[PDB]
């Protein structure tokens, strides 16, 4: 959920506003007589600790809600993919109001190049299922949309535009101090460490992270210790455990390949 | 339903089909004289608006006999085991009302090379060119029935059935010459006031890389264009702003001019 | 006897 | 197929292909006529109007002597067009080096040949997506001869000829009017005879044209803007209806 | 009905003089296959896993509808030689049946060997648009095999299969204790070539003045299918030209018509 | 039922209106007519002949007609096994066909058949055998069912055909299976100076002509562009209405139906 | 049953009637048996039990008779998805197979899966054809999201083998999961005996023993020779109708076999 | 729906779309004493964001003639030969209601330049679509019926489609000028709130030629920065804040250095 969750300061305001407050405040949008947004995009590197968000607003939404990756919407059989598509926004409208969330949309969100094929031509049409309703003739005010990407600069911008997707967001980078003691001490404080806590002795370190390493380096800290025919508490010497959090060491083609 | 004296430029072109179908059934005591039987076959190029299927449906107007109406499409079929069957079906009836006829146009959807694909559905099409061809010449003669068929562009379809025994004469359209253009031109602009500038060998002229029905548009174009003007009749100059309209987007010689 | 098989109807499919 | 992307290799039918795609590259150029009348000739071209940018001072020039009894025009590209001229004038003044004599005509349309048939047969190397055509007099004489040249590197005489947008029109053209039975004489009606020859191209526009003509004793003289304009009308004067 | 209407093939059978070649690969089979059946005591007293069956693979045209038709009566073991496609034919409610009934016969009449045709038609490895089609046929084989030991049976049923594809199969026969050897059917090297030619053409009539070896060496890319064919077609061109032999010539002019070279044979050679 | 209706009774057509293709029949014929016709000359030898072969050529290159020239020769049962009548949905409705066809060859003697165009079924070799389900597939095992594995028949005589023949099985090479690969392909002079003669029997042309130089310009063709010469050919003198042909009306015949010039030779 | 064995949680082959090792076994035990067993110390601590483990190396070392061995001890369902035989040409139809998977494993209430040669996922991609590539992180991608989503289980849990290690530098999926690594051994000399030792069981042979018998399993360190040299050494104390085995078979087994196993 | 006072931002175009529609329909008298031809349908071109879909639902609301849609990709279909089937029985719906307008909102995933290596069932049920607009029974049906598409970009296409004798027109709609922007603010703003003491020209010239959509972002976003603070009202610096804002991050990828070349 939210207390979940650790640094997203910033982050975390502008959807619960652009999600929960106008299905339980939108008379005050209409004072003053303006049409709210309909969809947003989140678009950081992985790991930034985007997909587990709207998981916290699945939890806290009392609307109703949809799981779709991108990679399920293709088959072998064309034509049934938009129709699919086409279910979707209908299933929405009827259970209304409703959102749908999208994990990864990179196979799909493109560029639109000049095709000369049936794959590079039938997954265009896919997001052509997307624009003829987000935007056509037969439109509504119960939808709105929560999609998402590991990095947002390739899709077309027939997609980035207002009506469209009027308020998307960022992500931090992986080197910004001020949150990195805000996880460590968030995660921990979940369960049971040791009082010898040298926790202001490894933010210090210039090495970039994610939300996702942490996740690794604390647990399998805590599965040295555990594996220790111990009972609860993390020794000091996880020392191996940040080290072993060093994944470059572990890439021959970052070692031995450009040279 | 419409007629000769609505063409004027096809002449060269217009002669075969005549010489197919709209003539033997006048005077085949002609073709027996030499001991020669007319073609079981015609076929019409692309190079479009240029008047494929407005000479089909001239002929149509005066041939005294059973006419037929089918595009490529309307073959296929869906139980992966009727197509081909429909096929067999509309040229035993077609002897049954002999002489007969046939049009099957924009066949692009059906001839294409032998693929040899994997999906599943584009094998059904192919049997489905195929029986046509065990139909067509295939092995027993199937009478007085005639085909008329057209298409868009040829130069890497249409495989096998395009030879003797199915088609015999290639006839073909291209966007006209400055020669044509003078009479064509004449035929559209038949109704109008044509107040007193007319200058039309002017107006026309090669560089003008357009079509040979594109010219209506400008003539249709230019009329309400000027009715706005709240002036039923014609000059020039309403033609002249239309020209410089519709041939704005047909070609650019950017990569000319190298050539010096 | 109203066994009627489907007809294996065929229908595109897409490649690679 | 794959048997045209190369100028060293065979179809089955026995043809090359590299060599007469230059044949469609030159047919997208300008034209090229010349006539011989019984004691002079002429030569033209389809020179373009193209826009008020280009100096009036120096206008272009397709033609380009290489020696006082000598000329050549071509279509094509003109790049390719370039060198050749400058081989062909450079191998005359050596001939005149050499010899202390000037060039036979029959022997400067081999030397240009002689290269078009190295650059297509020696791959490495494109060819000279032009055609061209010589005319001149030959020395101490007044036998007038006009020689044609094309990339495959052969060398025939006509006595008029064409290259270019619309050849066919011309090449047929002349054939109903000039004929060996009646060969002409002087200058005003070989280019009566020629002014006219244009007309199938130049839609009526006379800041579209060049021409000269030909001198015996290694003379040439060029022409004006206003004694075509002339021109323009007796062609036009038999034009009443 | 299709079982009775099937039968085996003990009574006509080729007599193993017809077979050339193949020196270790029926001598591999016989060692894995046919001794067990005579002792069958040891691998259940000397104590071991016997081979249950075994597979070859191979390209067409090499000798395995052929080579599964020896082994039996030579070694006197009933059996049918069946055909994946009349099981998969439109009749389904005897796929299973059949196979059902295909080792309950075989199991009596024992001691027996039991052989399938290609897998082409029953390998099925494809999880494509409907898997039930066929999944009720294999799983019964499954279990059919199943059947044949596990606990200490011997039930003197042994079971072969043949196909080219060694890979688009089902990749649940392969397992352990289900069978392990899987027999690679080479092309032949030329030595081996050569009684293939013999032994097609002893019917033939023919001269004794031949070198056969080189017209090995003419073949390669050629085994039995492509062999015999030009074995038959010389003693065509023996009656076009009337003769009442084959030569050599009519031999290797076989090899030029198989592909239908027609060389135009003078262009300036010498 | 619906094949007792695909019979040939009797077309008319020779070996006399065929031409360039004299050796190619002599292969033909060697299979169809002495096995059922002198069986003997063999059998003094005693081998087996072959039994199934097969024909492929570019298109119109003069092969259906002499799978229907020998059938008025022959004065035996001619079948057409042709398209649209094998493939039909409702699967059993399909393959049984095929099995009730061979039922009615196997009852009778003296018979032999054709199937015309067979890249259809045979032409389906399976797309790296996917499908879970391949109505082609199943019908195509079964007459190789029907022909390899164990004997078919003893004196039935078969013939394919194919404009296209790499598409088909590597199966159907193989004796038992198919036995001999005929290649008819395109003719040489003397060839076309004996197919001319036939398609201008008709004609009313008038002598002094001479078809030696027709075909030294008429290149690579078919056997069927050489009747559309005599066509067109015949047809120019009709818009140009005379009652007779001439031979230059033939130089602007053979112009068109093979179709800017070659000035370098 | 459709597709795989599911061995009914019981059928109870001999983890330790094997010659493998002790070691990685119980490197394995932490992960599986101990939460299976003892949850009140992963809810003591609140740590989520693992995720899976990759077991690198090639054939020879037994990589998938302990797995299913061990799995029967504990008691889950042991099934395959050969990614060599889940790639299908169309483009979805390979995801759609890993989805059946993780919902069906689901329909079972326990169910364990068992990988193999996984590089068909994780390729290079030195071709680069974007009609292709670009679907084979789709379906790859997917697995990534189809595995660890809303799935709270302690059933559930996933095994990769992968013959070739760090052929894929596509993405190594390093962070989070593949909670072990097991550095896998090659039979030892030592081993050799520990291995002969248990397909000679169940066999009156006179013992048939001997110490030439590493020095011929030297190089031919691989189990499917153990099983074969027991297999064709069996066959020639039949190849004389013998009575039992000596141990010069043995010696003559591995010396004359292992000769596949070392050139091809 | 919406309606005409809406679609501000132009005229020319507008004006010439009835030029073709409104007058065969209520006026064919005089086009038949004038009798010449018909003009048949229309097809309307421009980047994205610029209002294509927005005139053509309007265009409903003052119609009076039945408005058939297909959205994006409704068509093509799985099985085969019934997409033409899906078409051939649209048009013979439209022929019932004489007077029928269709309109199909884009064509790059269908009328996209044909090829053989792939592109299928599409490549067919284009194929007859374009026979039914000029056939012979396409003469029939060419009486009456009028269609609108709009696409993004034009090249992609056969010539076929938007050959003339069918497609009479090619109407551009590009991004506006000053005085286009700055009205549909008034368009998209007449509702807000008594606007104090405001101009709205001098921040259109601020913001050059970017589209149209994009100006409906920057005015529910500004009365946003004053929906946080319960300021219903709305300001100037709001304005000039935003519309400098949402542009930089479209600003913002376009840098590369490249420079290969000069
Ligand atoms: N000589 C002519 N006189 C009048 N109209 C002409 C003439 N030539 C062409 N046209 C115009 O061209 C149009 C027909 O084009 P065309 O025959 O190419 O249609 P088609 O057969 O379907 O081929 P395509 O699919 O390329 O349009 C007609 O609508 C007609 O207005
Ligand atoms: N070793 C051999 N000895 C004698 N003949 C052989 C041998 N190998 C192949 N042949 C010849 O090859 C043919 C038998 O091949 P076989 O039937 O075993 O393959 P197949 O079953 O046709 O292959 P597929 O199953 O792919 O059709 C016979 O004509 C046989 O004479
Ligand atoms: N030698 C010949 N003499 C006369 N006509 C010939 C000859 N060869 C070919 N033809 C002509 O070819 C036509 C038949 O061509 P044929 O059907 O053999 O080609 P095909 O490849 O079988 O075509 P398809 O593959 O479509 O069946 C006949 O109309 C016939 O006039
Ligand atoms: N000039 C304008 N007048 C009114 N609304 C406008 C204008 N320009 C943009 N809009 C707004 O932009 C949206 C319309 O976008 P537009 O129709 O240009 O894209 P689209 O054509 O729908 O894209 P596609 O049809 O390719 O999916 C509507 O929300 C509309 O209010
Ligand atoms: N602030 C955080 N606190 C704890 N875990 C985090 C945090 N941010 C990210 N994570 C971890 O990272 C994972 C999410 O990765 P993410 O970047 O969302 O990938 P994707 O967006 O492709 O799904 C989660 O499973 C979570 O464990
Ligand atoms: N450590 C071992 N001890 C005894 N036998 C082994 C051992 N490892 C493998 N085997 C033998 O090899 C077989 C397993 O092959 P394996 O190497 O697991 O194939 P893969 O590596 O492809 O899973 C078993 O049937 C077993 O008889």
């Amino acid at each position: 959920t939210y207390a979940d969750v650790g640094g997203l300061d910033m982050q975390k305001q502008e959807i619960r506003e652009a999600v929960e407050l106008p299905l339980v405040q939108a008379d005050l949008y209409e004072q003053i007589g303006i049409d709210p947004p309909r969809g947003v995009l989140l678009y950081g590197p992985p790991g930034t600790g985007k997909t587990m968000l709207v998981k916290a607003v699945a939890n806290s939404t009392k609307a109703a809600f949809i799981r779709v990756n991108g990679s399920e919407f293709v088959h072998k059989y064309l034509g049934e993919g938009p129709r699919m598509v086409r279910d979707v926004f209908r299933l929405a409208r009827e259970n209304a109001p409703s959102i749908i969330f999208i994990d990864e949309v990179d196979s799909i969100a493109t560029k639109r190049f000049d095709a000369q094929t049936g794959s590079d031509r039938e997954v265009q049409r896919i997001l052509i299922e997307l624009l003829t309703q987000m935007d056509g003739f037969d439109q509504s005010t119960n939808v709105k949309v929560i999609m998402a990407t590991n990095r947002a600069d390739t899709l077309d911008p027939a997609l980035l535009r207002p009506g469209r997707l009027d308020r998307k967001i960022e992500f931090p980078s992986l080197r910004d101090r001020r949150e990195r003691r805000l996880i460590f001490g968030t995660i921990a404080s979940k369960m049971s460490l040791a009082p010898e806590a040298d926790l202001d002795s490894l933010i210090i370190r210039n090495d970039s992270l994610s939300g996702a390493v942490i996740a690794a380096i604390m647990q399998e800290a805590g599965l040295r210790a555990v594996r220790k025919n111990r009972y609860v508490i993390l020794q000091s010497d996880l020392e191996e455990a940040y080290a072993t959090q060093v994944k470059t060491d572990n890439t021959v083609d970052k070692f031995d390949f450009y040279k | 339903t419409e007629s000769y004296s609505d063409i004027g430029g096809l002449e060269s072109q217009i002669q075969e089909i005549k010489e197919s179908v709209e003539l033997p059934l006048t005077h085949p005591e002609l073709y027996e004289e030499m001991g020669i039987k007319p073609p079981k076959g015609v076929i019409l190029y692309g190079a479009p608006g240029t008047g494929k299927t407005l000479l089909a449906k001239a002929v149509a107007n005066q041939t005294s006999a059973t006419f037929l109406r089918i595009v490529g499409s309307e073959l296929i079929q869906k139980y992966l085991g009727d197509g081909p069957r429909l096929c067999r079906q509309i040229f035993k009836v077609a002897g049954e009302n002999a002489p007969s006829i046939v049009f099957i146009d924009e066949i692009d959807a059906i001839g294409t090379k032998r693929y040899d694909s994997n999906s599943g559905g584009e094998r059904e099409i192919q049997r489905t060119m195929l029986e046509l061809l065990n139909q067509l010449d295939g092995f027993d003669d199937r009478g007085d029935v005639k085909v008329i068929m057209a298409t868009n562009k040829i130069e890497t379809l249409d495989p096998a059935l395009i030879r003797p025994g199915r088609i015999d004469r290639k006839i073909l359209f291209e966007n006209p010459d400055l020669s044509t253009k003078k009479k064509i031109l004449g035929i559209h602009t038949s109704k109008m006031n044509l107040s007193e500038d007319v200058n039309l060998e002017t107006l026309v002229t090669t560089k003008d890389d357009l079509s040979g029905a594109d010219i209506q548009a400008m003539c249709t174009e230019a009329g309400l264009l000027a009715l706005r003007e709240r002036r039923m009749q014609v000059t020039a100059e309403d033609f002249k702003q239309a020209k410089e309209r519709v041939m704005k987007n047909k070609v650019e010689e950017n990569l000319e001019g190298l050539y010096l | 006897n109203n066994e009627n098989v489907s007809a294996r109807l065929g229908g595109a499919s897409i490649a690679v | 197929s794959g048997y045209d992307r190369a100028l060293s290799i065979f179809s089955p039918d026995g043809h090359i292909f590299q060599v007469e795609y230059a044949l469609e590259a030159v047919k997208r150029g300008t034209c090229a006529v010349g006539v011989k009348g019984k004691n002079c000739v002429v030569l033209g071209c389809e020179r373009r109007s193209t826009l008020k940018l280009q100096d009036t001072r120096i206008t272009p020039s397709k033609v380009s002597k290489i020696d006082s009894h000598v000329v050549l025009s071509f279509s094509g590209l003109n790049a390719d067009s370039r060198i050749l001229i400058e081989k062909a004038r450079v191998e005359a003044q050596s001939h005149r080096l050499t010899l202390e004599d000037p060039v036979t005509v029959e022997y400067l349309t081999r030397y240009v040949a002689g290269v078009q048939q190295r650059y297509t047969q020696s791959g490495g190397v494109r060819p000279f997506g032009v055609s061209t055509l010589i005319a001149g007099f030959d020395p101490r004489d007044d036998e007038p001869k006009l020689y044609q040249t094309e990339p495959s590197g052969i060398y025939s005489s006509w006595s008029a000829q064409t290259i270019g947008r619309n050849s066919k029109t011309v090449r047929e053209f002349l054939e109903k009017n000039y004929d060996r039975k009646e060969p002409p004489a002087t200058v005003e009606e070989c280019v009566k005879l020629t002014v006219r020859s244009l007309l199938e191209v130049v839609q009526t526009g006379a800041k579209n044209i060049e021409i000269t003509v030909v001198k015996p004793d290694s003379d040439i003289v060029a022409l004006s803007s206003e004694e075509i304009n002339q021109y323009v009308t007796q062609i036009e004067q038999e034009k009443q209806e | 009905s299709r079982v009775k209407a099937m039968e085996v093939d003990e009574k006509p059978t080729e007599t193993y003089s017809d077979v050339g070649g193949l020196d270790k690969q029926i001598e591999e089979l016989v060692e894995a296959i046919v001794l067990p059946m005579k002792r069958a005591d040891k691998f259940k007293d000397m104590g071991i896993r016997a081979p249950k069956g075994a597979l070859m693979y191979g390209p067409p045209g090499t000798g395995k509808t052929l080579l599964a038709r020896a082994c039996a009566a030579q070694t006197n073991a009933t059996f049918l030689k069946l055909a994946a496609p009349q099981l998969v034919q439109m009749y389904i409610g005897e796929g299973a049946k059949l196979v059902r009934d295909a080792f309950a016969l075989a199991k009596e009449k024992a001691p027996t060997i039991i052989f399938i045709d290609e897998l082409d038609a029953i390998g099925t490895k494809r999880f494509d648009s409907e898997k039930s089609g066929d999944r009720e046929v294999q799983r019964t084989m499954l279990e059919l095999l199943n059947q044949l030991d596990g606990f200490s049976s011997d039930d003197r049923v042994k079971v072969l299969a043949a196909t080219n594809r060694v890979d688009v199969l089902d990749p649940a026969l392969l397992r352990s204790g289900r069978l392990d050897r899987k027999i690679e059917f080479p092309l032949p090297s030329e030595d081996s070539r050569a009684q293939i030619l013999q032994i097609h053409s002893r019917k033939m009539t023919t001269d004794d003045d031949i070198n056969w070896q080189e017209l090995a060496r003419s073949t390669d890319e050629f085994n039995g299918a492509q062999l015999k064919a030009v074995t038959v077609e010389a003693g065509m061109i023996a009656l076009r030209n009337g003769q009442s032999s084959v030569k050599h010539e009519d031999f290797v002019e076989g090899i030029s018509e198989v592909q239908a070279r027609k060389s135009k044979s003078v262009s300036f050679y010498a | 039922s619906v094949t007792m209706m695909t019979v040939e009774e009797k077309p008319d057509v020779t070996y006399s209106d065929v031409g360039g293709c004299k050796d190619q029949i002599e292969k033909l014929r060697e299979v169809v007519e002495l096995p059922l016709l002198s069986p003997e000359r063999f059998a003094t030898l005693g081998i087996d002949p072959p039994k199934g072969i097969l024909l492929y050529g570019p298109p119109g290159t003069g092969k259906t007609l002499c799978a229907r020239a020998v059938a008025n020769r022959t004065d035996a049962t001619f079948i057409r096994v042709i398209g649209s009548e094998l493939v039909q949905k409702y699967v059993g409705e399909g393959a049984r066909m095929v099995r009730e066809l061979f039922e009615m060859a196997r009852t009778k003697k003296a018979c032999i058949i054709f199937f015309d165009e067979i890249d259809a079924v045979g032409g389906a070799r399976f797309d790296d055998g996917a499908g879970g389900d391949n109505e082609v597939q199943r019908t195509m095992l079964e007459l190789i069912t029907q022909l390899d594995g164990f004997d078919p028949r003893g004196n039935i005589k078969v013939m394919f055909a194919t404009n296209r023949p790499n598409t088909l099985d590597p199966a159907l090479l193989r004796p038992g299976r198919i036995d001999r690969k005929v290649e008819f392909s395109l003719p040489d002079l003397e060839g076309r100076a004996n197919i001319f003669r036939i398609h201008s029997k008709s004609m009313s042309v008038e002598r002094g002509i001479r078809w030696e130089l027709i075909s030294r310009l008429c290149p690579n063709s078919t056997g069927a562009e050489l009747r559309s010469v005599c066509t067109e050919a015949g047809m120019f003198a009709i818009r140009a209405r005379r009652k007779v042909a001439t031979e230059k009306d033939f130089l602007k015949a053979v112009d068109k139906v093979i179709s800017s010039r070659y000035m370098q030779y | 049953l459709v597709y795989n064995m599911t061995s009914f949680e019981q059928g109870e082959i001999t983890f330790d009637g094997i010659g493998g090792l002790t070691e990685q076994i119980r490197e394995l035990r932490e992960v599986i048996e101990l939460p299976l067993k003892n949850p009140e110390i992963f809810q003591r601590v609140g740590i989520k039990p693992p995720k899976g483990v990759l077991l690198y190396g090639p054939p020879g070392t037994g990589k998938t008779l302990l797995a299913k061995a061990v799995a029967a001890t504990i008691g889950a369902n042991f099934i395959f998805s050969p990614a060599s035989g889940i790639v299908d040409k169309y483009i979805g139809e390979s995801a759609r197979i890993i989805r059946e998977m993780f919902a069906y494993a689901k329909e079972h209430e326990p169910c364990i899966i068992f990988m193999d040669e996984v590089d068909a996922i994780g390729g290079r991609r030195f071709s680069e054809g974007t009609s292709a590539d670009r679907e084979i992180q789709r379906t790859l991608m997917e697995l990534l999201t189809q595995m660890d989503g809303f799935d709270n289980l302690g059933q559930t849990k996933i095994i990769m083998a992968t013959n070739r290690p760090d052929t894929l530098d596509p993405a190594l999926l390093r962070p989070g999961r593949l909670d072990r690594k097991v550095e896998i051994p090659l039979p030892n000399e030592a081993g050799r005996l520990e291995i002969f030792k248990i397909h000679t069981a169940k066999v009156k042979k006179t013992g048939e023993f001997d110490f030439e018998a590493a020095v011929k399993m030297s190089d031919g360190f691989n189990g499917a020779d153990i099983r074969n040299c027991a297999t064709e050494a069996g066959f020639f104390a039949i190849r004389d109708d013998r009575d039992h085995i000596n141990p010069d078979d043995l010696m003559k087994a591995v010396r004359k076999v292992a000769e596949v196993k070392k050139l091809e | 729906d919406s309606t005409y006072d809406m679609v501000g931002g132009l005229t020319k175009q507008i004006k010439e779309i009835k030029e073709v529609i409104e007058l065969p329909v209520k006026h064919p008298e005089l086009f038949e004493s004038l009798g010449i031809a018909q003009p048949k349908g229309v097809i309307l071109y421009g980047p994205p964001g610029t209002g294509k879909t927005l005139l053509a639902r309007a265009v409903a609301h003052h119609t009076d003639c039945k408005f058939i849609r297909v959205s994006g990709a409704e068509l093509v279909q799985k099985y085969i030969g019934e997409g033409s089937r899906m078409v051939r029985e649209l048009f013979v719906m439209a022929r019932e209601h004489a007077p029928s307008i269709i309109f199909m909102d884009e064509i790059d995933s269908i009328g996209s330049t044909r090829v053989e290596g792939s592109g299928g069932g599409d490549s067919e049920v284009q194929r007859t679509m374009l026979e039914l607009l000029n056939q012979l029974d396409g003469f029939e049906t060419s009486k009456n019926i009028k269609i609108i598409m709009a696409t993004n970009r034009l090249d992609i296409l056969d010539p076929a489609l938007l050959r003339p004798g069918r497609i009479d027109r090619k109407i551009e709609f590009p991004p506006p000028s000053v005085a286009a922007r700055a009205e549909i603010l008034r368009i998209h703003s007449r509702k807000m709130n008594l606007t104090r003491g405001i101009n709205l020209r001098k921040v259109a010239e601020k913001m050059n030629g970017c589209s149209g959509a994009d100006v409906k972002g920057v005015c529910t976003e500004a009365g946003m920065y004053a929906l946080r603070e319960r300021r219903i009202h709305v300001t100037q610096e709001d304005f000039e804040l935003a519309v400098g804002k949402v542009m930089n991050k479209n600003q913002e990828t376009a840098i590369s250095v490249a420079k290969l070349f000069k």
